[PDB]
């Protein structure tokens, strides 16, 4: 029974809490206090292995403090989440990787790029563009919908496998 | 308390003070120790976690250690704002619960004297209509937290009817106290004045009210 | 950041059961932390009561085990304490707290409620009589003047006083209460105001005595 620490990061409104609550509680919260930053725990079987998931749903202001640095540093993998209909969030994905590589002191930190709200009728970020950025980073890319559960397990579980392969 | 701390500690400003905490093999000897600082009338605040780690906002002049079944809080560069109560906490494997020390009150010595300000109120007319009468003497912002309070009807001392609080540390680390004199309305009107006399470090402030 | 607030009867009569509730906001009760109750007799030290996880597991201070029940109500994002067969030994300020993070351990008490005083006693609740402490030509310090509310003969603690519904903050001093030989408390609260404003500005102290579900708003006006 292994303990895996996952940090879900992303810009304001992308669906971090929505995605996390779906994983933990199997329902869709279409409105959740955006200030609430919590840790959650879930036990799951991933490839026949009982896993202990410690998911940190980040929310707080993107402040750069020594506590926030080691608070993030405890994470083994990071879900980098943008919304497919929010270009500024996708442009943020670069800076997020930068902070991840800094506190972790590594160019090879387990990440998964998540395009959320892929249930939407339209979008302003095309899949090909994100896959390019994912390749240019050497990380997976998953489209998810916290509204319908599409790819939610796929996204989180894939971060776990990326953590496995790191040791 | 299951853990043992000295109830008090002293230090003049700038010094280094240590606060000890002793347990047994089943708590401190086995588990992490945590320190909490409590200010007057407020909930405790984490000060040191996991024997020696500082959370956000704790300057480096606070530090903790742990050896065997003992833990220690060190405060160097002692400042007046450090006057507080300090508590250690650890998990006890035999009781299967969180245990505390009794707490240590830290006093910063050599701070300067402050004379009390004294406010004296007569009975209100409302209270007099209710056939009661209370004189209110409010004493505040004094250091050394010891005062004595005497009351005078005209010039004669009054002891009957006097209730006086023990000095209470304010948020600015000076003290406050208050004294109440209960009279019948008749008593209040049959004298020319009552006085609240407050002595502090051998100097006295006396306020007087009349009908 | 998460915030906790205790609420319960200020007074419990022996044999009876103390019942408190901790309302939690800014954080889900289903987070991976432990929710504790801690108490502090006035003037004495802290004592852990017990803790609960959101799944329902509990650990109690073994010395209180036979009298303590802690519950979680996810639907209200609250947890609660019930302590049976109270005695005077249970008179204390009761705090609820969250801590013991699965993510990054800071200890068992990362966040604290404000704490609520519970008095265990056979004496009955008494609400306060509030009298105005009128500012007179003696209670002036030049440009400054003192006026107050005398809050008399109440039980049990606490009483809180605000002025002008909170608009008046600077200059306010509410004093520790006095315990009279009758067993009843009294306190005063005093506020310093400009001597000139006494003709214009109205001053009202807002006395709250939660144990008797009493609030008094007393107008304080200069003396004739
Ligand atoms: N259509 C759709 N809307 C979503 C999805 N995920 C989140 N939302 C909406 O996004 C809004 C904000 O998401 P939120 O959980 O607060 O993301 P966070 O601010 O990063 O924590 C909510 O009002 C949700 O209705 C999704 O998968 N599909
Ligand atoms: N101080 C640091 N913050 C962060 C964040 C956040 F604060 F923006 F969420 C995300 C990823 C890494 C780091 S390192
Ligand atoms: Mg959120």
């Amino acid at each position: 029974m292994t303990e895996y620490k996952l940090v879900v990061v992303g810009a304001c409104g992308v669906g971090k809490s929505a995605l996390t609550i779906q994983l933990i509680q199997n329902h869709f919260v279409d409105e959740y206090d955006p200030t609430i930053e919590d840790s959650y725990r879930k036990q799951v079987v991933i490839d026949g292995e009982t896993c202990l998931l410690d998911i940190l749903d980040t929310a707080g202001q993107e402040e750069y403090s020594a506590m926030r640095d080691q608070y993030m540093r405890t994470g083994e993998g990071f879900l980098c989440v943008f919304a497919i209909n929010n270009t500024k969030s996708f442009e943020d994905i670069h800076h997020y990787r930068e902070q991840i590589k800094r506190v972790k002191d590594s160019e090879d930190v387990p990440m998964v790029l998540v395009g959320n709200k892929c249930d939407l009728p339209s979008r302003t970020v095309d899949t090909k563009q994100a896959q390019d950025l994912a390749r240019s980073y050497g990380i997976p890319f998953i489209e998810t919908s916290a509204k319908t559960r599409q790819g939610v397990d796929d996204a989180f579980y894939t971060l776990v496998r990326e953590i496995r392969k790191h040791k | 308390s299951v853990l043992t701390q000295p109830p008090s500690a002293s230090g003049t400003p700038g010094q280094r003070v240590t606060i000890s905490c002793s347990g047994s093999s089943s708590n401190i000897g086995s588990n992490y120790v945590y320190w909490y600082q409590q200010l007057p009338g407020t909930a405790p605040k984490l000060l040191i976690y996991r024997n020696n780690q500082r959370p956000s906002g704790v300057p480096d002049r606070f530090s903790g250690s742990k050896s065997g079944t003992s833990a220690s809080l060190a405060i160097s560069g002692l400042r007046s704002e450090d006057e507080a109560d300090y508590y250690c906490a650890a998990w006890d494997e035999r009781l299967s619960g969180w245990v505390f020390g009794g707490g240590t009150k830290l006093t910063v010595l050599g701070q300067p004297k402050a004379a009390p300000s004294v406010t004296l109120f007569p009975p209100s007319s409302e209270e007099l209509q209710a056939n009661k009468a209370t004189l209110v003497c409010l004493i505040s912002d004094f250091y050394p937290g010891a005062v004595t309070v005497a009351w005078k009807a005209d010039s004669s001392p009054v002891k009957a009817g006097v209730e006086t609080t023990t000095p209470s540390k304010q948020s600015n680390n000076k003290y406050a106290a208050s004294s109440y004199l209960s009279l019948t309305p008749e008593q209040w009107k049959s004298h020319r004045s009552y006085s609240c006399q407050v002595t502090h470090e051998g100097s006295t402030v006396e306020k007087t009210v009349a009908p | 950041e998460v915030q906790l607030q205790e609420s319960g009867p200020g007074l419990v009569k022996p044999p009876g059961t103390l019942s408190l509730t901790c309302a939690v906001s800014g954080g889900s009760i289903s987070s991976s932390n432990w929710w504790s109750w801690v108490r502090q007799p006035p003037g004495k030290g802290l004592e852990w009561i017990g803790e609960i996880y959101h799944s329902g597991s509990t650990n109690y201070n073994p010395s209180l085990k036979s009298r303590v029940t802690i519950s979680v109500d996810k639907s209200k994002n609250q947890f609660s304490l019930k302590l049976s067969s109270v005695t005077a030994a249970d008179t204390a300020v009761y705090y609820c707290a969250r801590g013991s993070s699965s993510w990054y351990d800071l200890g068992p008490f990362d966040y604290w409620g404000q704490g609520t005083l519970v008095t265990v006693s056979s004496a009955s609740t008494k609400g306060p009589s509030v009298f105005p402490l009128a500012p007179s030509s003696k209670s002036t310090s030049g440009g400054t003047a003192a006026l107050g509310c005398l809050v008399k003969d109440y039980f049990p603690e606490p009483v809180t006083v605000s002025w002008n519904s909170g608009a008046l903050t600077s200059g306010v001093h509410t004093f520790p209460a006095v315990l009279q030989s009758s067993g009843l408390y009294s306190l005063s609260s005093v506020v310093t105001v400009p001597s000139s404003s006494l003709g214009t500005q109205t001053y009202i102290c807002n006395v709250n005595h939660k144990p008797s579900n009493t609030k008094v708003d007393k107008k304080v006006e200069p003396k004739s």
